[PDB]
């Protein structure tokens, strides 16, 4: 629909190396 | 009906390409490169003039709201919280550094890691703790069906395959506790409420996933508060015990479908949404005996809405889809699983988990779905702004907030119950203590504030009026 091609244009590059990569301290 | 109330939100912070920056040093620039300072009697630290707290916490960027008195102005002055990361990230870019600063306002790296939104209410001393526990525990296994943000993979490591309600359901391991960075509990103990603790408790609630939707914050702080009214008075009269809360937690969370039913102690088997519309009946059945037809209108519209999202949840849970985040979030992933045909594992899947969370108005996909109008507001942008900058009006948030703007230069430091003034010509400091949540309102100091010229004249006033202005 409309909305995936919106998010299509939006979307990080690079997808698996972008989630790979997001890696966080733990907080609360 | 009127209830003290506040959100703390934790950001997940991101800074690729930058082998300098740490999450200390990136989550420092966030704050200061925004914006007086905390009084605790080292890490970046300040007071907002809207009565707001931004500093770093467990190397995350954080946003505390100020104390507000109803769930719709917690929505806003949360909302308000994430337009500040944006702008804070934004003006970081122009630090000499010039770090890309990217940030996320979820609970969750989905390798492990989470951090917290924590939700803090006011409450009677008196009421006893073990009915605050037992009373509780079943709503907060249970309001992740419309609480929830969703998350893509199972388990706190993320290795089994699909989809689940909540990021912060696999992290709780106990039921009620001290902790909120390991072996969380369900109930946390801690009792800090920096107001009169012979008259107050603050509940301090670590369960929620931070809200994208404001429908879905609005449910979650007003749901909550009516069931702690009912608490406090006694009302509940039925055991909504069940067993293995913490198991039950789990398999709630793990069931999008929403047909799992929990095991109550006196036998019952009901799926999270029923026992929620058991909750629900109680509070409707509570205003009706202490109020009757004369109930303020945000109570009838928070059980107008906990009623309708109940029902339509048992109906058919995508119609949801402009309410609820796990609903909105499921609706993409299930169309990219359609249309790509991917399987739960699938890198793409992971990503829109996460920039659905991402401040970025042009770049996280929950502001993309506000934008193109396929998401329910609550609040208007423009009262968002504002409140960027402007305290409520009807707590102690006014007085710090409208200090800080009228004579920020002669505020040495404050606090959520102190105020703490650098006077000219004065070797000592002048605490100002803020120690009632419903005094150091617009109705209290409102004038006082306008007419007076300086930071000398206003405590010249306040002096020997401690216990007419703020206590
Ligand atoms: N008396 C009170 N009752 C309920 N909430 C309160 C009260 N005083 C402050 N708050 C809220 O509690 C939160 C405290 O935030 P923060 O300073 O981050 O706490 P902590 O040091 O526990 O992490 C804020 O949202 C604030 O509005
Ligand atoms: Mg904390
Ligand atoms: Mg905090
Ligand atoms: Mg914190
Ligand atoms: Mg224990
Ligand atoms: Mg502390």
């Amino acid at each position: 629909d409309a909305i995936l091609d919106e998010i299509d244009d939006v979307l990080e590059e690079n997808a698996e190396e972008f989630v790979r990569s997001y890696i966080q301290k733990g907080g609360e | 009906m009127h209830r003290v109330m506040g959100i703390e939100t934790e950001y997940g912070i991101s800074v690729p390409h930058q082998p300098n920056a740490n999450a200390m040093a990136a989550s420092s620039q966030v704050v200061n490169a925004y914006a007086a300072r905390w009084d605790f009697e080292g890490l970046a630290n300040v007071i907002l003039t809207n009565g707001a707290r931004l500093y770093v916490d467990h190397a995350h960027p954080e946003y505390s709201t100020p104390e507000v008195t109803n769930p719709r102005d917690a929505v806003l002055w949360d909302k308000a919280g994430e337009r500040i990361m944006a702008e804070a990230a934004r003006r970081a870019a122009d630090l000499p550094m010039g770090w890309t600063i990217q940030l996320y306002k979820n609970n969750t790296d989905n390798k492990g890691a989470s951090y917290g939104c924590h939700e803090n209410y006011l409450m009677n001393r008196s009421t006893p703790f073990a009915d605050i526990v037992r009373h509780l525990i079943p709503f907060f296994v249970t309001r992740q069906v419309f609480c929830g943000a969703g998350r893509v993979g199972i388990g706190a490591d993320g290795r089994g395959e699909g989809f689940q309600l909540s990021q912060r359901a696999d992290f709780f391991e106990v039921e009620v506790g001290l902790e909120t960075t390991l072996k969380r509990p369900i109930i946390n103990t801690r009792d800090e409420p920096h107001a009169d603790p012979e008259k107050y408790r603050r509940l301090h609630v670590i369960i929620g996933d931070a809200n994208m939707s404001e429908i879905a914050t609005y449910l979650k702080l007003g749901t909550t508060a009516l069931v702690l009214a009912m608490i406090e008075d006694g009302f509940l009269s039925q055991d909504f015990s069940v067993e293995s809360p913490v198991g039950a937690l789990r398999a709630v969370s793990h069931d999008p479908t929403l047909r799992y039913q929990l095991r109550l102690h006196d036998g019952r088997r009901l799926t999270a949404v029923q026992l929620q519309m058991e909750y629900l009946e109680q509070a409707r059945k509570y205003v009706e005996d202490r109020f009757g037809t004369d109930v303020d209108d945000m109570t009838r519209d928070v059980l107008d809405r906990w009623e309708t999202t109940l029902v339509r949840l048992a109906d058919d849970p995508m119609q949801l889809s402009r309410d609820l985040d796990w609903v909105a979030k499921l609706s993409i992933l299930e169309g990219y699983r359609q249309r790509e045909n991917l399987p739960w594992s699938a890198h793409k899947l992971q990503l829109v988990d996460l920039q659905y969370h991402d401040v970025r108005p042009d770049r996280g996909l929950y502001n993309r779905l506000v934008a193109r109008g396929r998401m329910n507001l609550l609040v208007d942008e423009a009262a968002v702004r504002t409140a960027m900058h402007e305290p409520p009006n009807d707590t102690r948030a006014y007085f710090r907030g409208r200090c800080l703007a009228k004579f920020g230069a002669e505020i040495a430091a404050a606090s959520w119950d102190s105020v703490i003034f650098d006077l000219p010509g004065r070797d000592s400091l002048q605490r100002v203590p803020t120690l009632e949540p419903l005094r150091g309102t617009r109705a209290h100091v409102g004038d006082l504030l306008d007419r007076c010229r300086s930071a000398t004249e206003l405590v010249a006033a306040l002096t020997g009026g401690e216990n007419l202005y703020f206590q």
